[PDB]
């Protein structure tokens, strides 16, 4: 039916760049908040 | 044989422990810091930080 | 079998390497004072 | 003047040799009865009608083999009150059915509650933070899980640990054989916590004793310390340097060091309690399914885990006949697993 | 197998020689209370 | 007469009773 | 290690007495050497000269001696004869295997062709070096030398 | 699941009762503790008015 | 009234009059007798 | 009103805590991977 | 602090923070109710434990019929 | 306050009442064991009472609410 | 294929150890 | 009145005597 | 100006290296790195090992069907015994892998490395001007590792009886050891269990007493750990407060007034406990087993009345008759 | 043999808390950097 280990591909390829963007945004927001 | 072997293995290990204790204390008493670190001249405080 | 040596070629490094280390150590020791002291250890280096 | 409650509160919180407090009313009688019942069980009370065992000094047992044995399996999870429907007020029959174990277990549960309340009360009166009661929640978790929640998930009180030494060893081997508790990862975390707590205790003691300041001229350095002094008695900088260049990492914060010493054994005990609670319902890490499948498909495939499984089978089969006498297990010599048998 | 044996013998002899002649090199003087 | 007296005597009278009982049990012919 | 045993494997009294002669000669010569000499400069730099240091040196020496004597008592049957100290673990296991071998060779059982549960020798098997040794779990103790078995050993 | 959750929430209850009854010493203790911890200094433990 | 229920009621009464009443009464008497000087 | 909440507090995590958390999570994964897989 | 209709409706229901009854108040009757609750819990625990057998109360799966 | 140890150990009454009471407790325990009273009180079998003539097996109690009757049947004679 | 996961987890743990040793926060004394 | 070291010695000897009788009863 | 050897000795004994090397480290670093390398590669990919010597290999590596828990570096063959088995003493490398040579390599290098670690702890205690008894504390786990890796094989005559370098192998070692020696009834193992339980108890006790009596030096919006500054002169917690709390908890001299004596006790209890349990394993290597209380209670006739020791004996018999299948051809296990 | 979808469990349970810790550390470090 549906090939396995594609769940890993879809979920990791969704998570890792999302993780990267969330980390960047939180880092930038905290740097702005500390600038004040 | 079991009694002699076990007793003398016990005593050999115990006297290795004694050797380590007395060799360490002999070195520390010869160098002169067997009673603790001198507060006035602490050797670590005069060293560069390691990281 | 002394020191686990079955081939005579094994004796060459076992004897040779300590000789070179002893040569370096002997240079170090010839740099020293080498007279008797009355203390628990020698503070001269 | 004052009310009666205020006078009782003043007398209970008196600064005497043995502090009583409000927690003392629960602690002292319950702990006294627990210890007294344990001594009475290990001294006089038999186990002949519950386990078919001798577990008292009256029967000829020593300190290792004497125990307050668990009740009979037929009792179920009865509270086994002296006035209860099993004993019906007969102290002799109450001792013969294992009711003294329930006496000790319930009184010890409430005595642990009382001692933790005592820690809270003394910490509140003295004025310090109550981290000792949080630390003691660990042993409370151990006792609750093992001595109450494990038997309450099993058939009866019979399979709870019996209050002895060889009885506790029997419990260890019984749980290993019937549960493979060494393979349980929560027990692995508990072992890690206990051994790391011993490691921390030894290493902190050695580090403090070996980084002290020279505060006296005597070679024995114990007298060179006063409790009311303001300065530290040992060098944290020297210890940090030593363990940074010996081990790679070292403590630099004393408070974090001591909270870690508090945390490691507590976490170990709580995780092992989770593991025992899991065992209470036979929800176990007994087997790895793929290893068993590969061993069934390939007779030449063998790991140490399969050998452990075989040893557990040996424990169960050679132990159940005399360990659970109420079941009347009659195992012939041919059904008993033997290494030479295959 | 002889080449591996002689390599291992050389390495063990080298490190044991360093150990031995390092502890002979006035190791007790190498302490912060010297001089 | 104090609470310490009671705390000691709780752990003393049965302690002596049990020690005597155990010393008596040491001489039972097994 | 196994099969060699360092100085635990002294198997005759001639070696024992001769090396005790050697030890006596060496000790007397070294004693006069130390009576008439003072430590060299390398020894003066190397060691700590205090009573506790000498005590520690003696402690490590006598600890090594304790280990060596424990192994003497466990393995050696020449300086510790089994008529007095009793058989060693290897000696007891090989005695059991050898007595079963004798009882089966005398009472009708071909021991050299009796295949074991794993295809190995049940009574007599082949050593990792190729010798004929006693089979079973006593194959680990094939280095045993005993006066009651050496006449029967080719 | 619920036996383990109840066991863990027992620890949680202990922690939050401790943080409730000891709110004033959350960040540590002061210099007013040294007089109370002397053995026999006060008749009632922790009460400054019961000094001997 | 089963024997178990009668035993339960008797257990409550015995617990009261053997544990709670004597301990509480002694606590009350000693607290009223041995007071604390708050001067 | 919709604006500065006075209860806003910063959140910290020093490198020691980061390394402890990484070690904890990786060791837990090492421990429980054998049991999740079987 | 903005004022709403629901906020003004519920304001009297949250308006007495810190208001206490002087002295011991209702503590004795509270303790009496707690004692009754303790007895009730003990009764039902001993019923479920079969340490307390009551007429026409069969603690069994078979009582479902 | 507290009672010091010297006042405890130098009290004349403290020694005479102990000398008249504590050996009495010791002998009381000795006679509690030696007269067979402990076996009867706690139900511990005598060395000749583990097995009877009719029962040569382990006396297991197999019912909860009739345990007293079963124990009386097993321990009779 | 789970062997790869085991090796990855073990190597990640060792990398965490490496970074905790060599890239640690350098301890310094404060000017309090 | 009596020095404490004599009391400690007598108590230690009596404790060791209790240990000895318990061990003898274990062996008999 | 100095000689090359003097500069080499100054670099080796330097306190400016991130990790101190020292002369004991000269022996320690290569041995520990060799053991680590061989252990990693043999745990990942090593062929099965005939541990019992009966030509029935046991798989221990990840590539041969093991997880982290069941994986282990199998001990060497019983055919080898305690014969020295390096790579060059085998006919081929695969013969060395078949007979468990990696176990001997890892064990020897690891024991040398931990002895070097003891010496290196002493050495950096000496270079810093501190008291050198942390190595005495570390001798206890080294003693236990030696007992389970070298002494027990020496006592039993085979490196196959050492503890496997794994988890399930460790459990198998424990079970077989209990079956054959009854370690639970051995008083030295009981002292070791008391040592670890008391070490946990005292670690938790000391940590809770210090954390309970921390001196207020922080605000409510930060961790309490920042009240202590690295290198400060004053004490960060009230020792008198903790002493008073613990004196009122049990009794007024159940506590240690002296912090130095308290920390000596902390370092003393578990070190002595582990010393005693390691020596107990060392003595059971030569078959001086634990307490045997089997059939200690008989009735008037003489029928055996079982005790808890007899049920423990039944469990030990269950483990005994199942361990090392088809390796026993004789009734007794001598 | 080895059950599938346990790869997802192991990898996600490893990643997500690691992600949380990395984000916390980077946020804290950037707030400290902007505090200067
Ligand atoms: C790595 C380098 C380390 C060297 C350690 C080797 C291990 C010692 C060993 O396997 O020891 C055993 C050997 C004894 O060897 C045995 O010696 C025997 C000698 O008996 C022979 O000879 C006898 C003569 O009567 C009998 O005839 C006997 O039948 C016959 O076989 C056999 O050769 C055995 O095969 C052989 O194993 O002891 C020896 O060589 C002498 C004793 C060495 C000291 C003992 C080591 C103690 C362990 C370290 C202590 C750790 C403690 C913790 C510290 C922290
Ligand atoms: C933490 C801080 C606190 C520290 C502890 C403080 C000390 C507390 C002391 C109280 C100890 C509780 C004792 C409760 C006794 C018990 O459980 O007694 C058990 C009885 C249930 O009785 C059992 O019930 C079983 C089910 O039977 C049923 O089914 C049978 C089917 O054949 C028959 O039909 C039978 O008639 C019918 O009752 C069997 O009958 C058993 O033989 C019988 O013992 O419940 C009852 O009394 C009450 C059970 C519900 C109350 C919940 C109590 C918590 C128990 C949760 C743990 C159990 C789950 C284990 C998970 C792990
Ligand atoms: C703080 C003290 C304290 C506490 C908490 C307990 C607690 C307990 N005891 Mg206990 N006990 C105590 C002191 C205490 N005891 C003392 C001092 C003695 C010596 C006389 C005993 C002798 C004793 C025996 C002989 C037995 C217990 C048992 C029990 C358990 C069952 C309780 C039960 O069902 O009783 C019912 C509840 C009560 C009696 C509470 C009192 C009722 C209150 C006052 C309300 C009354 C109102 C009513 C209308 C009148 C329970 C854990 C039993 C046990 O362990 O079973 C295995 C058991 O058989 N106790
Ligand atoms: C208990 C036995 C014993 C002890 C403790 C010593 C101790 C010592 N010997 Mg020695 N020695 C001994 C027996 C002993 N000897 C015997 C029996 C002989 C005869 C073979 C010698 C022959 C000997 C020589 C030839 C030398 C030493 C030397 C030394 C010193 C340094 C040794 C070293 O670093 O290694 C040291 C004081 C050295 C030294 O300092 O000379 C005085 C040295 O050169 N020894
Ligand atoms: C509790 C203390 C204690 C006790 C009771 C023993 C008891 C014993 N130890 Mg021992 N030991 C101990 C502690 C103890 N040890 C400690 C702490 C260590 C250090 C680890 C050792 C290390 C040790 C070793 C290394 C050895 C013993 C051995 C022995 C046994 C014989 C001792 C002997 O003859 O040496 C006597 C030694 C002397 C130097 C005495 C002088 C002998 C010269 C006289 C020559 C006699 C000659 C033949 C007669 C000539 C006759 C003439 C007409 C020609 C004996 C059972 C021996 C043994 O059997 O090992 C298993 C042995 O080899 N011990
Ligand atoms: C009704 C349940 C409940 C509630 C509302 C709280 C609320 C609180 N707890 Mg708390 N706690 C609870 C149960 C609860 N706890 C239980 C059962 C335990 C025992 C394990 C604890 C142990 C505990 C400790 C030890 C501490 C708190 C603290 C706190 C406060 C800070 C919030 C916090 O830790 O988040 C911080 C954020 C996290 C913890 C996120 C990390 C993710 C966790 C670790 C794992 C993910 C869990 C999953 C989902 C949960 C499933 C659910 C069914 C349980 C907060 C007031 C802290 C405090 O008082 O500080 C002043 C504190 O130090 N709690
Ligand atoms: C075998 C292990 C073990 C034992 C025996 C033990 C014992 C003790 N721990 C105490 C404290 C502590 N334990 C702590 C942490 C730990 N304790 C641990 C493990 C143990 N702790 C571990 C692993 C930790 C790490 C988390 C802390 C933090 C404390 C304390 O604050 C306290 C102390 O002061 O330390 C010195 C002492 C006083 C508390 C108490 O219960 O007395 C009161 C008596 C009671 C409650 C009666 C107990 C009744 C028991 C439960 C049932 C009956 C048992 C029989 C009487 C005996 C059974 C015989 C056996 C052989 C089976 C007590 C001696
Ligand atoms: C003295 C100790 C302090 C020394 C300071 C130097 C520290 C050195 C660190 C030790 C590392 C050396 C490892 C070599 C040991 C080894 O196994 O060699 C292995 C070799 C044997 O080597 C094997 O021998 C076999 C014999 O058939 C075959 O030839 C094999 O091919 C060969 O590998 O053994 C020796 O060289 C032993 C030398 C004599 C040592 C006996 C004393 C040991 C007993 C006391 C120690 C325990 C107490
Ligand atoms: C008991 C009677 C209670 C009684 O006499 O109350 C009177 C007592 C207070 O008496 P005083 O006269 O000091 O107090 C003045 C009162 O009018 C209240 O302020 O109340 C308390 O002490 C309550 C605390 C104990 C409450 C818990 C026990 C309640 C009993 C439960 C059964
Ligand atoms: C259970 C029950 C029945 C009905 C009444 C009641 C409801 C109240 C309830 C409780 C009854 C009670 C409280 C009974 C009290 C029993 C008590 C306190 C028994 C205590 C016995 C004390 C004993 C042996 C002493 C043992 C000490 C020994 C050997 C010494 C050991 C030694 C140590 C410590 C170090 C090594 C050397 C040495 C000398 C061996
Ligand atoms: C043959 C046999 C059968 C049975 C009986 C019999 C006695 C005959 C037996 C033996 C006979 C003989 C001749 C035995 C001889 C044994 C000998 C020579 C033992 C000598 C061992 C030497 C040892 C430890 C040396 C220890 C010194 C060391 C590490 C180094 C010390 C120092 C230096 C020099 C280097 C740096 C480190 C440090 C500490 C500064």
């Amino acid at each position: 039916n549906v090939s396995v280990a594609a769940y890993l591909a879809v979920l990791l390829g969704t998570f890792i760049p999302v993780v990267f963007l969330l980390t960047l945004y939180i880092q930038s927001e905290s740097r702005k908040a500390a600038e004040t | 044989r079991s009694w002699l072997t076990c007793a003398h293995f016990f005593l050999g290990f115990a006297f290795y422990i004694g050797h380590l204790w007395h060799a360490g204390r002999a070195r520390a008493a010869a160098a002169g810091f067997e009673k603790g670190i001198n507060r006035e001249n602490e050797p670590t405080l005069s060293l560069r930080p390691i990281d | 079998e002394a020191l686990g040596i079955d081939d005579t070629r094994l004796i060459v490094p076992v004897i040779l390497i300590p000789v070179i280390t002893f040569i370096l150590y002997a240079g170090f020791a010839s740099e020293q004072d080498n007279e008797d002291f009355f203390d628990t250890y020698d503070q001269r280096r | 003047g004052r009310g009666w409650f205020d006078l009782i509160d003043d007398w209970l919180k008196r600064d005497r040799f043995v502090f009583v407090g409000w927690s003392g009313l629960l602690l002292f009688p319950t702990s006294y009865l627990s210890i007294g019942g344990w001594f009475t069980g290990t001294t006089f009370v038999t186990s002949w009608y519950t386990h078919g065992l001798a577990s008292s000094y009256l029967e000829g047992c020593n300190f290792f083999t004497a125990a307050v044995s668990t009740p009979a399996n037929s009792m179920g999870h009865s509270l086994l009150l002296l006035w209860g429907p099993e004993a019906q007020g007969d102290f002799t029959r109450w001792c013969q059915i294992g009711g003294l174990w329930a006496f000790c277990a319930l009184h010890g549960s409430f005595a642990l509650i009382g001692f933790c309340l005592r820690q809270f009360e003394i910490a509140r009166l003295v004025g310090i933070r109550p981290y000792n009661a949080i630390a003691f929640s660990g042993p409370i978790a151990i006792f609750v899980s093992v001595f109450l929640m494990y038997p309450l998930g099993q058939a009866s009180w019979f399979f709870a640990p019996s209050l002895g030494v060889a009885a506790i060893f029997r419990f260890l081997l019984f749980i290993q054989g019937f549960h493979n508790f060494t393979l349980n990862p929560f027990h692995m975390m508990g072992v890690a916590g206990i051994l790391g707590a011993a490691l921390l205790c030894a290493i902190h003691g050695a580090t403090v004793q070996n980084t002290i300041f020279e505060d006296g001229d005597a070679a024995n350095t114990f007298r060179a310390f006063t409790p009311t002094q303001a300065e530290e008695t040992y060098s944290m900088v020297t210890a940090n340097r030593f363990w940074s260049q010996i081990f790679g990492v070292a403590f630099s914060n004393k408070r974090w060091l001591h909270f870690f010493m508090l945390f490691v054994p507590l976490a170990g005990l709580w995780t092992s309690a989770i593991g025992i609670v899991g065992l209470a319902l036979n929800l176990r890490a007994y087997d790895f399914v793929s290893q068993e499948l590969r061993a069934a498909e390939d007779p030449e495939f063998e790991t140490f885990y399969t050998k452990n499984i075989l040893l557990n089978e040996g424990i169960r089969s050679w132990m159940a006949a005399q360990d659970q006498p109420h079941e009347n297990f009659i195992f012939p010599e041919e059904v008993l697993p033997r290494g030479n048998a295959l | 197998m002889f080449t591996l044996k002689i390599v291992v013998y050389t390495t063990v002899t080298f490190f044991v020689s360093l150990f031995t002649f390092g502890f002979l090199s006035n190791d007790a003087s190498r302490n912060p209370n010297r001089k | 007469f104090t609470f310490r007296w009671l705390a000691i005597h709780g752990l003393a009278v049965p302690t002596v009773f049990f020690l005597g009982a155990i010393t008596s049990m040491q001489f039972i012919q097994r | 290690w196994g099969g060699d045993g360092w100085i635990v494997s002294v198997n005759n009294m001639e070696d024992l007495v001769g090396g005790h002669i050697w030890i006596g000669i060496i000790c007397i010569v070294g004693g006069f050497w130390h009576i008439f000499t003072k430590p060299f400069a390398w020894a003066r730099r190397a060691y700590v000269w205090s009573g506790e240091a000498y005590l520690s040196y003696s402690l490590v020496a006598v600890s090594l001696m304790g280990f060596i004597a424990s192994q003497y008592s466990w393995y050696n049957n020449t300086a510790y004869p089994s008529e007095f100290y009793g058989p060693t673990g290897p000696e007891a296991s090989q005695s059991q295997a050898f007595t079963f071998l004798v009882r089966d060779q005398r009472l009708g059982a071909n021991v050299s062709s009796a295949q074991g549960p794993t295809g190995l020798g049940k009574y007599l098997m082949r050593s990792p070096s190729g010798e004929i040794i006693l089979g079973g779990e006593t194959q680990r103790f094939w280095d045993l030398r005993a006066p009651w078995i050496e006449p029967l050993r080719g | 699941g619920h036996a383990n959750f109840a066991l863990l929430f027992f620890l949680g209850h202990l922690w939050h009762g401790s943080r409730t009854l000891f709110r004033d010493v959350f960040s540590g203790i002061g210099a007013e503790v040294t007089e109370q911890v002397e053995f026999g200094a006060f008749q009632k433990l922790g009460d400054r008015s019961t000094k001997k | 009234m089963t024997p178990s229920l009668s035993a339960f009621i008797n257990s409550l009464l015995l617990g009261l009059f053997v544990v709670v009443i004597p301990i509480g009464a002694a606590l009350f008497l000693v607290s009223q007798s041995d007071r604390v000087t708050r001067t | 009103m919709s604006g500065p909440n006075p209860n806003k507090q910063p959140v910290e995590l020093n490198r020691t805590s980061l390394f402890w958390g990484l070690l904890l999570i990786f060791v837990l994964a090492v421990l429980f991977s054998s049991y999740f897989f079987n | 602090a903005l004022r709403t209709r629901l906020g003004e409706l519920l304001r009297p229901l949250n308006s007495e923070y810190g208001k206490v009854a002087p002295g011991w108040g209702t503590t004795p009757i509270m303790g009496f109710v707690m004692l009754l609750f303790f007895l009730f819990l003990l009764i039902i625990l001993q019923i479920y434990n079969s340490s307390l057998i009551i007429e026409n109360v069969d603690v069994d799966w078979a009582s479902l019929g | 306050g507290e009672r010091p140890f010297s006042d405890i150990i130098t009290s004349i009454r403290y020694w005479i009442i102990h000398s008249i009471t504590i050996p009495a407790l010791y002998v009381a325990g000795w006679l509690f064991v030696s007269t067979g009273l402990a076996y009867d009180i706690f139900g511990t079998p005598r060395p000749n009472e583990y097995f009877t003539q009719d029962r040569q097996q382990v006396p297991l109690v197999n019912d909860r609410f009739s345990a007293k009757q079963e124990l009386e049947d097993l321990t009779k004679g | 294929m789970e062997t790869l996961v085991y090796v990855f987890l073990l190597a990640g743990t060792l990398g965490v150890i490496f970074f905790a040793v060599f890239f640690r926060d350098p301890p310094r004394i404060a000017k309090k | 009145r009596i020095p404490l070291w004599l009391i400690a010695t007598v108590g230690g000897t009596l404790a060791l005597t209790v240990v000895g009788i318990f061990f003898y009863g274990s062996y008999s | 100006s100095a000689s090359a050897w003097e500069r080499f000795c100054s670099w080796i004994t330097s306190t400016d290296n991130r990790l101190y090397i020292g002369w004991f480290g000269v022996l320690m670093i290569p041995t520990l790195l060799t053991a680590t390398t061989v252990y990693i590669i043999a745990f990942v990919a090593a062929p099965p090992v005939d541990i019992d010597g009966i030509r029935e290999p046991v798989a221990g590596s990840l590539l041969y069907g093991n997880n982290i828990i069941t994986g282990a570096v199998i001990p060497s063959s019983a055919s080898i015994g305690i014969h020295f088995y390096p790579i060059w003493e085998a006919a081929s490398l695969d013969e060395w892998l078949y007979n468990g040579g990696p176990y001997q390599l890892i064990v020897d290098h690891f024991l040398l490395g931990v002895c070097g670690w003891i010496g290196r702890e002493w050495e950096f205690s000496y270079r810093l001007g501190m008291r050198p008894w942390i190595s005495v504390a570390f001798t206890a786990p080294v003693a236990a590792a030696s007992a389970v890796f070298l002494v027990y094989p020496i006592g039993q005559g085979s490196f196959s009886d050492g503890m496997p370098l794994g988890i399930s192998g460790t459990f198998n070692f424990m079970l077989v050891f209990q079956a054959e020696h009854n370690i639970l009834m051995h008083p030295f193992h009981q002292l070791g269990v008391a040592g670890v339980f008391g070490g946990s108890l005292f670690s938790a006790m000391h940590g809770s007493l210090v954390t309970s009596s921390l001196i207020r030096e922080t605000t409510e919006n930060e961790s309490a750990n920042y009240g202590y500054k690295f290198g400060q002169e004053e004490e960060t917690y009230n020792i008198v407060a903790a002493h008073g709390y613990f004196g009122r908890l049990i009794f007024q001299y159940a506590s240690f007034n002296n912090s130095r004596a308290l920390h000596f006790f902390l370092g003393l209890w578990p070190v002595v406990g582990i010393w005693f349990t390691a020596l107990g394993v060392m003595t059971m290597a030569f078959n001086l087993n634990g307490f045997n209380f089997n059939q200690s209670v008989v009735d008037s006739q003489g029928r055996v009345i079982n005790t808890w020791a007899d049920i423990l004996n039944r469990a030990n018999l269950g483990m005994e008759v199942m361990h090392e299948r088809n390796a026993h051809n004789f009734p007794l296990d001598l």
